[PDB]
């Protein structure tokens, strides 16, 4: 019965995840929360914020306010791999139906350098950095994952063409990766291939590993194939076993305490935090009364039913039990 | 009698060129295509001879040249370098939905304009010390403004009425935030078009949900390839949309989508429509207007018939019989 470092964050927040408390309980999961709020001081994170997650190595969060504190989570706790599993969901429909795909971001480097510089007046240069460390680091992941949720295929998304010198460093850690584990299936893709491919078939697509920038903008469109923010889960792997696993969508202050909420994504991504660890067989109960609740039809909220968040948590909780 | 730079290119290109000539010869089309190719050759006198070729003609229409990734950096996309050289700033796509093509979206009609010579494109890259690589993306006053003026430009004379920048100036502050504020300076003077702005990533989760909201969408190099092959994709594939690539004096024409096609080359399954569109684009900008109308119909209508449809499209089709459908709609238009 271990710990797990609880962030409720800012507007619908609490809300949602009081409904994701509720229905770990009703599962019998052996996860108590410790609530921080998290706030830039000083910047740092509060004292107590980091002392929770250097010792529990699993947090769970939700919407946060906008030194941006998500990017301050980063570095204080070394996040260097986005992991974003995008599945389409039954009763919810878009119109992609066949929809399978993790999304693995390099998190740390790339066009995300944070270096710029005006060269003269009217000349602006960005810096985009590929270093053979973090991408090699970012390729063990991708595999390692792909190993331990049975995955078939990686594909190393790219711009190798036209970025040489960096695209092909990350490639090169790809490829070194690969041939060591020859166990899963990798295969090398355009940046533009996959986009053109993605929106056609996405179906063909497996396990997508690619450096920051790529992963930023892919992760969002694999999203907008299922549904949107407000239904797509997020984890963050760092240094140390520490691991993150989040909301992306807003915190919707316009609603922020008339239980008219959706606590899909986070619960989803609770879902993945209880994977993560190795509770395979909680984490599969509660997804599975999530999804039968939305295929269900009525107990839906607002964005997804003329329904209340309490009621379809409370649908969940009562699915759940009857495993 | 205009004489026109031709580059076949690699994979489906040159199979795709002789039915361009074929179409042109049975319109009467008063062009004559001057053939230059381009080798996998790591010496770059074959692009070189191209360029000096299109400097001449002043107008082309190319096929896609395949550039080996595996290559060292100093050996460069030869595409790339033919853009950059030739100044030619401006990649112009127009995605709609066509009638005959079902696909999971309808009523898209997006024009994009593209900065087609700058940014994450520039080839400047470095290794500072073993394992540490930085590549430098070019972001100008200059072509941001070039750019802009293109687009509200464009906008205007074909009555559409909002452009949309598309960035990612909230992480990109400088660079980004420098195309964005030459896009503002340019719409103060087009008033009467709305101008928006949308972050790249929220953009493509726009583009697969409500592509409808966009009109006219103006951006930076590698946003725009996203941008380009997610539309492409929406309307049907690589197969269907022309692409334009302009510059103050030359012009030169391609598919949209710039693939290679190698898997599908020499099977006679290629779609012909996008590189037949984009001829009737070269055929507009040589002022043959009545010879691009003439053809683009011709295709245009045999894209309506499902029967004609090549596998790209979920058809079972041929090229040649594409082709044959094509040339049977314009021999009766011009009798
Ligand atoms: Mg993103
Ligand atoms: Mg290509």
């Amino acid at each position: 019965v271990q710990t797990v470092t609880l962030i409720p964050g800012d507007g619908i927040g609490p809300e949602i995840s009081a409904a994701v408390m509720k229905i770990f309980d009703a599962a019998k999961a052996p996860i108590q929360w410790e609530e921080r709020n998290v706030t830039a001081i000083q910047w740092m994170i509060p004292s107590e914020a980091k002392e929770s997650m250097d010792k529990n190595k699993m947090g769970l969060k939700g919407p946060l306010k906008t030194p941006s504190m998500n990017l301050l989570l980063r570095k204080t706790f070394d996040l260097y791999a986005n992991v974003r599993p995008c599945v389409s969901i039954e009763g919810y429909k878009t119109p992609y139906t066949d929809v399978n795909i993790v999304t693995i971001r390099e998190n740390t480097e790339g066009e995300y350098s944070g270096i710029e510089h005006v060269i003269v007046d009217g000349v602006v240069q960005s810096i985009k950095l590929i270093t053979e460390g973090a991408s090699k680091r970012i390729a063990e992941f991708a595999f390692e994952y792909a190993r331990n949720n049975h995955r078939s295929n990686v594909t190393a998304v790219h711009k190798a063409n036209i970025m040489r010198m960096s695209d092909g460093l990350f490639l090169q850690k790809c490829r070194e990766v690969a041939e060591s584990c020859k166990d899963i299936k990798f295969n090398e893709m355009y940046l533009d291939t996959v986009c053109l491919n993605m929106v056609q078939d996405p179906s063909q697509f497996d396990v997508l590993v690619m450096p920051n920038l790529y992963g930023d903008i892919l992760s969002d469109l694999c999203a907008g194939l299922i549904g949107g923010l407000g239904v797509t889960p997020s984890g963050n792997i760092g240094a140390n076993g520490v691991a993150i696993f989040e909301s992306v969508h807003g915190t919707a202050p316009d609603i922020a305490g008339k239980d008219m909420a959706n606590p899909t994504a986070l619960l989803l991504s609770a879902v993945m935090m209880l994977r993560h660890m190795g509770l395979f067989d909680h984490a599969a109960r509660i997804e599975a009364a999530c999804f039968a609740t939305i295929k269900d039809g009525k107990s839906l909220t607002k964005d997804l039913g003329n329904a209340k968040c309490s009621d379809f948590t409370e649908e969940i909780c009562r699915r759940v039990k009857d495993l | 009698r205009h004489t026109v730079t031709m580059i076949p290119g690699d994979g489906i290109g040159p199979e795709l060129m002789l039915h361009v000539k074929s179409v042109f010869r049975h319109a009467c089309v008063p062009v004559d295509f001057e053939e230059v190719h381009v080798s996998s050759n790591a010496d770059e006198e074959d692009i070189r001879n191209a360029i000096m070729a299109i400097r001449r003609n002043r107008v082309a229409l190319k096929g896609n040249i395949e550039t080996n990734h595996n290559l060292p950096p100093s050996h460069k996309s030869r595409n790339n370098i033919l853009r950059t050289s030739l100044d030619l700033y401006a990649n112009v796509i127009h995605c709609k939905s066509l009638p005959g093509v079902v696909t999971r979206h309808k009523d898209i009609d997006i024009l994009i304009v593209r900065e087609n010579t700058e940014g994450e494109y520039s080839s400047l890259e470095h290794e500072s010390v073993a394992g540490v690589v930085e590549s430098l993306k070019i972001i100008t006053k200059a072509k941001s403004l070039r750019i802009a003026e293109y687009a509200f430009k464009l906008a205007q004379e074909s009555g559409r009425k909002k452009v949309t920048a598309v960035h990612k100036a909230n992480i990109m502050k400088l660079g980004d935030g420098l195309f964005l504020q030459c896009c503002r300076e340019v719409a103060a003077r087009y008033p009467q078009i709305t101008f928006e702005n949308m972050i790249v990533d929220n953009t493509t989760m726009q583009l697969v949900s409500r592509p409808q909201q966009f009109d006219v969408m103006v951006m930076p190099n590698l946003y725009g390839n996203i941008v380009n092959n997610v539309c492409a994709g929406l309307v049907g594939g690589p197969g269907l949309v022309a692409g334009a690539n302009y510059g103050h004096v030359y012009a030169v024409f391609e598919t949209a989508t710039r693939n290679t096609g190698k898997s599908i080359a020499n099977k006679n399954i290629a779609n012909p429509t996008a590189t037949l569109l984009a001829s009737c684009m070269m055929l507009d900008h040589l002022k043959l207007h009545s010879y691009a109308t003439s053809i683009r119909k011709a295709v245009l209508a045999s894209m309506d018939n499902e029967n004609m449809h090549t596998p790209d499209i979920g058809g079972q089709g041929t090229t040649s019989e594409a082709i044959q459908d094509v040339i049977r709609h314009i021999r009766v238009i011009n009798g």
